[PDB]
RNA sequence: UGCGAAAGCAGUUGAAGACAAGUGCUUGUCGUUCGUUAUAAAUGGCCUCGUCAAACGGUGGAGAGAGUCGCUAGGUGAUCGUCAGAUCUGCCUAGUCUCUAUACAGCGUGUUUAAUUGACAUGGGUUGAUGCGUA
């Protein structure tokens, strides 16, 4: 923000604001306050406005107001980027605006991939809500409905400078996954750093994994360890699963690739840092982004679903149990065990409940009519959530059309008991529900594309007293 | 800050006179770097083969660890020290096969060898470009 | 988890009371104090014969025996080692009843006879506890009286529970404080449960509750870690202390088939949520938390085996998974002979790993919703197909495709309904029986593409298809869960170059490197030699398969002359690979005086 | 608004054999002084009290070295034959010494002229003379007579107690802390004998078998005793009377051993052990007695000592060599009118109601390359990368930052052969290292694609490419080999 | 743009209307429409609140620098030359050997697992700017 002094043509600066300045105004009889609107053009999926009221005396934020800041997979409704000197990924040129609007409407109507699902996390110790914004995490308190922090978790050109023109084509590191241990004292983050274009190393993405810690009283997460290129070079980490309380008192986690490899990391007190405890070989030449991972509460067995095949691998030997292999009709999207007995496996064409004790599928429900190609691999997992006590929930969203598809959506929540025998509840919401997850209480929280977090859960003295106050 | 950077390939926590086998065994057992360094100073390949040939299989494993750390810290020794590593694997290969764990004990070799090989595709790309420009002005 | 063979401890005497095998267990009593995980000694009271102590290991042997008159039945017996006024002593406390007229309570002290005392009991002594710390012997009587005595059998305190006909009394300790509970039958299948605390009075009542619907006549009762186990009519009822509240009822179908009267059942706990159940001569180790049969054993040489007592592990704290249990075995023959036997038991790790796939309990796609939004009868089929005449391909294809409304000869996502496995297996059985030789129906081609092709039919599936060329390439490409061994045998036996590349691609894609390496170790040295010669005569998948071979062959096996030819080929390939890579990168990649002619 | 983030230095993944916090402390004993004595320095001891001077026994004299000055301050040359001990008492006032003649001399420390007490312990040599730690009056002596007499300062005519039972030379004596009655002695029998002075004595309560001649026995803690003999040192627990740990990392026979605890190092306690192979190594009792540091000297080490826990100043590590050399390593530790006019600065608002603090803490000064990047001076920041005496890691960051900012061509437009050679010179050496190889490949690619024409007309630029092509070709061989050793290393597993 | 793995496999980038410039014709443009899954460049770069010195605690290191004609393995030059070799008691690269404030980089010592203090009147004026030092 630049204050031009017109008498001498000089200027004063207030740099490193949270976003580009959509609007600016002087608010006060004597110009006491400045009101700003910030945009945060990093998130292309949605336009993230923040209202900043600054004290003109010392240019400090008197009041910063913004709602939840989720990053949806694809742009929603009629979100359009602001106008810039050039057409870039974070902006539109003068000419490109109208064509981009038409293309966006045509994409929303005609195309069949209509994924806007967003990743969100819940802090167990505090029940704060963590949104992995691009290259940063927004910590938001939904009980109070106010933001509590915004922390940069990656390297990159994030607040060092304001990108302009060709610099606006740069892509900052993207926080693909963000998860907490069951204890809640450790934070695990997975990052993808994109190289700059037009170099020899312009096609080799860098995959980073980071372990952070903080005491409960503190508010900032401190990076404790950093793994560069886990699982090898240019190999993503598709899935992250924090360990149960039984194993290592919740100081472990598994990372799973698209090559079928698994790596188990744990916090070693002697080394004082996280080290790779166990490894599985991703040697075979089969690739798939559809990878799901579940762990028994006891910690004895781990369920690894790669492409169409599910494997029961023992933790001790970190290998197939000595039936371990289960073939499925289509690719596995999410594997979750509502209870130690019942394992609920969702494939791209159906969802099934199986008894590990009997090894026999109990119930199977068709999903193909609703989920055929709407979502990319792995996002049905962030749609399906499970309680550890009562049961799970299936979320199914439909476009509404009367006489070609229309922009508005309708969402349906279905509460299922363990093994899916009965539908405990059936509710309808009037908007696309991006993400639904289980708060550690009985209630479930869900996030709307309108950025709304709903919850599904179970005398003379008297006269003188008045007048004196008036005076 | 003071965080530790690491990688996913670090599997650490998962015949003739003139042979210097006598000095090598003593140096490895006592971790005497100076005594070890004199042994590695010999470059005659005939010596290198014979010393490792008579060296006890139990001590061979720790020799691989010592060479790996020296190669990782100093890249210029990658050449002369490799022949030690190559002969250790050839001679003590049978013993190395029958060990309960190799990744934890040879973690230093795997990390060091893995690092160099990963640069291989890039260096070919640079070499082709350098040849292209080198060819051009040489003919002109 | 596993069950060891029984080994004999002693041969029971031929007494009339012990001749009734159904009631034989009640006449043999086991001391609680001497029988635990760390004790190598067992004290036993055999009605009318003696009260004996045996050493278990290294070899069973009799160490001490106290004769008893044959007319007497041992109602309660206990033995505990301790210090008494200080000398290390072993206190033996046991009670007898004589034709129901007189009841004897006896305590014997032995130096590790120092003293022997005898008093008349008011009612039948059911449970005896020895507190060596305080030098006390506590006896529970059937008439509800709990009497505390010294080692001289002088009565110190007497507590009455206000209920008679007491039927069950068991001991337990918690947090170092000593507790006891007892169950007293009432009328109309009602049972008073009371929990008592042993500490002015040394007995304090903590809880008193009446349990309805709790029968004794056909119920076997046992206790472990604050839980009470009651087997009745093939159902195990779970009651939790201190209120003895019903938590769970476990159905055990293997007992539901037992005719009432002939099947001899005994029940004992062996660890947390793990019990031992016997039905005649068969021994079952059950995990009740997961409802699984951890182990089963049949004793063919004995008619029946009844559990008397078991040494219980606290697996939550103990690293040891091995324990022992004792029972009475009855032999087959015209003159049955009863023997006391000991069984060693591996309880396991108490993890879900142990109970997976061992449950003792024995689909159709359903719409998600019962009822303006954008859209993105098996047995009769089998009956119709079976009724056809043999070798009738056209009719068989017509019925299968038309009736299931399949449009394609390969599986598609729209055929999800047909994914029921039982139907596919029966169709496969018909295809085998209905057709043999060189002609198979198009239904087989569709099934080969089905993701849920039964595993049972995968074996030899390539072998059945060795006639027809086209059926391979459908099976190799798409048939699921094809065994690796058959693919490797076909890999090294086939000369067709195209099949080799597809088989190589299939093997690597669906199997891990280590799994393949083990199998190639089995393949003959000539076959691998032939394969290597094929090479010297998509390619990486064939070479990567070669690099696996050299790993399987090992250093010793490989031969020098062939190694020379293989080395030369690889060096040529490396040069070519280097050459091509250079090409690939290339594809990606004023004078003072000048003389010129002017254009006019 | 937020303060500008600092440029983060590039840190590659950790390599083997990193520096440990224990190593960083012990490297600080840098200043080394090598003194030559007449004969082998048999024993070295430290005064328990300030200033903690240490006495060295050599030939027929005892020398006390000042801690701060590191030079001899007192000399005790009254001894006719060889000396064998110089241990101080706990108070530090007295130092006792044994002699080959067997006489034990007690002198006032820092007063060599005065002799307080002279004891003829035995006709054989008296190798060990040590004051009791808990009790000041009683002095212990062990001689080649194989009887370890316990003398009393007041009564010097007869020993208070005369322990026996050793079948060989006794050259080691130790007092267990918190157990004044207990006394530990180790003989060349290989047996460590423990005695109870409260009882009648003269017969060990029990013996611990070391199996090799015991050269020195030290009680690290009240319950743990560490004994060094033969080629290893073993730590015994008296409550269990069995050896908890044993370390035989030494080559020659370990000779001396010392223990220091509760000192300012990262390691709470340390155990230094001489080897007789020229090595003195540090062990951590908190970590199962694992090696944490080591030194090498010219010849065999006979005595080692370290400054006591409460040194109160510069610490000292002392090594004693049989050749007579003494090696010392040390870790060093206006007008009144104006003031009355300006007298408020010292006040910190202790008595005030509200204390208000807004001063921002001083950030470290930024380097030239960081300032240029902060000011968007892309070309100048590149120049600062290649300057004489610039750290290799710091040069890599500015190259990585410029790439991350997307300014690789932007920094390279306005350049010629004169200002391009510094970048190529670094690239020639940076290509060798694994960390900078990838960055060199990108930067070298751009300059070629951006200065092809200039390269043709400039001969000096060409030569930089010829040698560079030679070096990259050499890296190809190294990377290709690493794949082959990796390839065969897979065959083994 | 679709699919997929990240590698890649297939497929696109059209028509009309209006305006400006140049000479009805040509090019270029669009805060204009329909349809399809579908270079840049107006000299224009980010504030201030406190600096300097000396310590301490972890985290990294290619160590920061100087010697040693002491060894090991290489590369290579000037002149002469009977091609065997000579004088430069040749040079360079790497390792080893000796040494020092770990001498090098970085985060922190508002409370943290650990770890700090000290100096200054944070002003105004004059001279020197051909400043000061060095070849």
């Amino acid at each position: 923000m630049s204050l031009w002094q017109l008498e001498t043509n000089s200027q004063q600066f207030l740099p490193r604001l949270n976003g580009i300045i959509i609007d600016c105004q002087v608010l006060g009889p004597q110009g006491n306050y400045y009101s700003l609107i910030l945009q945060m053009t990093e998130n292309n999926s949605n336009s993230d406005y923040q209202f900043l009221l600054l004290n003109a005396s010392d240019l400090t934020s008197k009041l910063s107001i913004n709602g939840p800041l989720p990053v949806f997979n694809s742009t929603i409704k009629h979100i359009q980027q602001p106008i810039s000197a050039m057409n870039t990924k974070n902006s539109n040129s003068i000419t490109s605006l109208n064509h981009s609007k038409k293309k966006q409407s045509r994409k929303l109507i005609k195309s069949r991939r209509q994924d806007f699902t967003t990743n969100v996390e819940i802090n167990p110790i505090n029940k704060n809500l963590y949104f992995p914004h691009i290259s940063a995490v927004q910590i938001f308190d939904f009980y109070k409905n106010e933001q509590v922090n915004y922390q940069y978790l990656t390297s990159g050109v994030n607040n060092s400078m304001g990108k302009v023109r060709f610099e606006l084509n740069l892509q900052d590191p993207i926080i693909t996954d963000l998860k907490f241990t069951k204890d809640g004292q450790w934070m695990i983050t997975y990052e993808i750093e994109y190289p700059p274009n037009d170099l020899l190393s312009s096609k080799d993405l860098t995959h980073i994994l980071k372990f952070w810690t903080k005491n409960d009283n503190e508010t900032n997460w401190n990076l404790k360890t950093k793994v560069i290129n886990p699982h090898g070079i240019s190999v993503p980490i598709t899935k992250i699963l924090p360990s149960p309380r039984s194993v290592n008192n919740s100081q472990g986690c598994l990372t799973a690739d698209n090559n079928g490899g698994l790596k188990f990391w744990s916090f070693d007190s002697h080394e004082s840092n996280w080290c790779l405890k166990k490894i599985s070989l991703p040697n075979f030449n089969h690739f798939s982004n559809s990878v799901s991972l579940a762990w028994s509460q006891d910690g004895s067995l781990i369920f690894h679903g790669f492409d169409d095949k599910l494997q029961i691998l023992d933790f001790d030997t970190f290998k197939k149990f000595e039936v371990s292999e289960f073939t499925l009709d289509s690719e596995i999207q999410t594997v979750k065990l509502i209870n130690d007995t019942n394992l609920i496996v969702a494939t791209r064409t159906t969802l099934n409940a199986i008894n590990l004790l009997r090894g026999q599928v109990i119930n199977s429900f068709d999903l193909y009519p609703f989920v055929n190609g709407v979502y990319k691999n792995g996002h049905m997992d962030r749609l399906i959530t499970c309680d550890e006590r009562t049961g799970n929930i299936a979320l199914v969203i439909n476009q509404q059309l009367t006489d070609v598809p229309t922009i508005n959506y309708k969402s349906r929540i279905i509460i299922f008991d363990s093994d899916l025998s009965t539908k405990l509840g059936n509710f309808t919401h009037h908007e696309y529900i991006s993400w639904i997850g289980w708060n550690y209480d009985t209630d479930f929280i869900f996030l709307d594309i309108e950025s709304t977090l709903g919850v599904v859960g179970t005398s003379n003295s008297d006269i003188f007293a008045e007048q004196l106050h008036k005076l | 800050g003071n965080a530790r950077v690491t990688s996913g390939d670090n599997f650490k926590h998962v015949t003739t006179t003139g042979t210097v086998t006598v000095i090598l065994s003593q140096a490895l057992q006592s971790n005497d770097h100076s005594l070890l360094e004199t042994v590695l100073n010999n470059r005659d390949e005939r010596v290198i083969r014979d010393t490792i040939f008579r060296l006890k299989p139990a001590l061979a494993v720790i020799l691989l660890e010592r060479l790996a750390e020296r190669i990782a810290r100093q890249t210029h020794r990658q050449g002369p020290l490799n022949v030690w590593v190559k002969w250790c694997l050839i001679i003590h290969g049978g013993y190395l096969v029958s060990i309960p764990n190799l990744m934890s004990t040879l973690s230093s070799l795997h990390s060091t060898l893995k690092r160099r090989s990963d640069l291989l595709p890039r260096l070919l790309a640079l070499d082709a470009r350098l040849d292209c420009t080198i060819n051009k002005f040489k003919t002109l | 988890p596993s069950l060891s063979q029984p080994f004999r401890l002693a041969t029971l005497p031929k007494i009339a009371s012990l001749s009734n095998f159904s009631l034989q267990a009640d006449y043999v009593q086991v001391a609680d104090g001497t029988f635990n995980e760390s004790t190598n000694n067992i004290t036993l009271g055999i009605s009318g014969s003696s009260i004996s102590q045996y050493i278990i290991n290294p070899t069973p042997k009799l160490t001490f025996d106290y004769p008893i008159p044959s007319t007497n039945i041992i109602t309660a017996c206990n033995a505990e080692k301790g210090q008494a006024n200080k000398r290390n002593v072993e206190i033996w406390a046991f009670g007898l009843m004589v034709n129901k007229g007189n009841y004897t309570l006896n305590v014997i002290t032995k130096a590790l006879f120092l003293s022997q005392y005898k008093i008349k009991a008011k009612a039948k002594v059911m449970s005896i506890k020895i507190d060596t710390k305080n030098s006390l012997v506590i006896a529970i009587l059937q008439n509800g009286l709990i009497e505390i005595f010294d080692f001289k059998l002088t009565l110190l305190h007497s507590f009455d529970i206000s209920y008679d006909n007491l039927k069950y009394a068991k001991w337990f300790t918690e947090n170092g404080t000593e507790y006891v509970f007892v169950l007293c039958p009432l009328q109309d299948d009602k049972v008073c449960y009371k929990l008592l605390e042993l500490t002015s009075s040394p007995i304090k009542e903590l809880s008193s509750t009446i349990i309805e619907g709790f029968s004794f006549e056909n119920s076997k009762l046992c206790y472990q870690f604050g839980k009470l186990y009651k087997l009745n009519q093939g159902k195990i009822y779970i009651y939790s202390l201190p209120h003895c509240q019903l938590q769970q009822v476990i159905e055990f179908p293997m007992v539901d088939k037992l005719s009432p009267g002939d099947d001899l059942i005994s029940f004992q706990p062996v660890s947390v949520n793990r019990v031992l159940l016997t039905v005649n001569n068969v021994i079952y180790l059950l995990d009740l938390l997961h409802c699984s049969t951890l182990s089963q054993r049949e004793l063919t040489h004995v008619k029946t085996f009844q559990l008397l007592k078991s040494a219980v592990i606290n697996s939550e704290k103990s690293h040891n998974s091995k324990t022992i249990a004792i029972g009475i075995s009855t032999k087959n023959g015209p003159n049955p002979t009863s023997s006391l036997e000991i069984i060693n038991i591996d309880v396991g790790t108490n993890t879900l790993k142990d109970s997976l796939g061992k449950s003792f309990q024995v689909v159709i796609l359903k719409p998600l919703f019962d009822d303006r939004v954008k859209c993105n009868h098996c047995n009769e089929v089998i009956e119709k197909l079976s009724a056809l005449q043999d070798n009738d391909i056209t009719s068989f294809d017509d019925i299968f495709f038309k009736e299931l409304k399949i449009k394609e000869e390969h599986y598609t996502e729209k055929d999800r309904y047909i994914s029921d496995p039982g139907f596919l297996n029966k169709v496969l059985d018909l295809i085998f029986g209905k057709f043999s030789g060189n002609d198979y129906p198009k239904t087989l081609t569709f099934l080969l593409t089905h993701p849920l092709f039964p595993l049972s039919r995968t074996r030899n599936l390539l072998s059945l298809l060795r006639d027809q060329p086209r059926l391979f390439k459908q099976a190799i490409v798409t048939c699921p869960n094809l065994p690796l061994n058959e693919l490797l045998e076909e890999l090294f036996s086939i000369r067709n170059r195209e099949l080799l590349l597809d088989i190589s691609f299939r093997i690597l894609q669906d199997f891990t490197r280590d799994s393949i390496k083990q199998e190639m170790k089995k393949l003959s040295k000539l076959d691998v030699q032939n394969f290597i010669e094929f090479i010297t005569s998509q390619s990486t998948q064939l070479f990567q398969l070669l690099s696996l071979v050299l790993d399987s062959i090992g250093l010793f096996s490989l031969e020098g002359a062939l190694l020379e030819n293989l080395t030369l080929y690889i060096d040529k390939q490396v040069e070519i690979a280097e050459r091509n890579t250079e090409l690939w990168n290339l594809i990606d990649t004023l004078p003072t005086y000048t003389m010129e002619y002017l254009d006019i | 608004s937020t303060a500008r983030p600092r440029i983060i230095t590039s840190k590659a993944p950790l390599l083997p054999q990193q520096t440990t916090p224990e190593q960083r402390y012990w490297r600080q004993y840098t200043s080394a002084q090598l003194v030559k004595e007449h004969n082998s320095v048999t024993h070295i001891s430290f005064n328990p009290q300030h200033p903690h001077d240490f006495a060295v026994t050599s030939s027929t004299r005892v020398q006390i070295f000042s801690s701060r000055t590191r030079q001899v301050i007192k000399t005790f040359s009254r001894f006719k034959d060889v000396v064998y001990s110089a241990s101080f008492r706990s108070d530090g006032k007295l130092l006792c010494a044994g002699d080959a003649t067997g006489l034990v001399s007690v002198y006032d420390s820092y007063n060599p002229r005065t002799i307080l007490l002279s004891i003829n312990a035995s006709t054989h040599p008296t190798h060990v003379t040590k004051f009791h730690t808990q009790d000041n009056k009683i002095l212990a002596t062990a001689s080649d007579d194989r009887v370890t007499r316990l003398w009393d300062i007041s009564n010097a005519y007869e020993p208070q107690l005369e322990l026996t039972g050793a079948t060989d030379y006794v050259r080691t004596l130790s007092f267990i802390p918190a157990a004044p009655h207990l006394v530990a002695t180790g003989s060349y029998d290989g047996l460590i004998r423990l005695y109870d002075t409260r009882s009648s004595g003269s017969t060990p309560i029990y013996s611990l078998n070391h199996d090799q001649p015991v050269e020195n026995v030290i009680a690290v803690s009240p319950t743990q005793i560490v004994s060094c003999g033969g080629n290893n040192f073993k730590v015994w627990d008296l409550t269990s009377n069995k050896k908890l740990y044993e370390r035989g990392n030494f080559n020659k026979a370990v000779t001396c051993l010392d223990y220091v605890e509760n000192f300012d190092s990262p390691m709470q306690s340390a155990l230094i052990a001489s080897s007789l192979d020229g090595h003195v190594k540090v062990f951590d009792p908190l970590d199962n007695f694992q090696v944490k540091f080591g030194w090498k000297f010219s010849g065999p080490v006979l005595s080692c000592a370290v400054s006591p826990s409460t040194a109160q100043g510069n610490r000292h590590l002392v090594a004693g060599l049989s050749s007579g050399l003494l090696a010392i390593r040390t870790k060093k530790k206006k007008s009144n009118n104006f003031q009355r006019m300006m007298r408020g600065s010292e006040y910190q608002g202790d008595q005030e109601h509200i204390i208000h603090n807004d001063k921002v803490r001083s950030q470290r000064r930024m380097r030239a390359f960081e300032r240029n990047i902060n000011q968007f001076k892309w070309s100048e920041a590149l120049d600062n990368a290649f300057v004489p005496g610039m750290a290799k890691e710091l040069t890599l960051t500015v190259l990585q930052e410029l790439r991350k900012r997307g300014k690789v061509r932007v920094a390279l437009y306005g350049r010629d052969e004169s200002t391009l050679e510094p970048l190529l010179n670094w690239c020639l050496k940076g290509i060798e290292d694994v960390r900078s190889a990838s960055i060199v490949a990108d930067w070298v690619a751009v300059v070629l694609e951006l200065y092809g024409n200039t390269l043709e007309s400039s001969p000096v630029l060409q030569e930089l490419m010829i040698d560079l092509k030679t070096k990259v070709r050499h890296e190809i061989h190294k990377s290709k080999e690493a794949q082959r050793i990796e390839g065969m290393l897979q065959l083994l597993t």
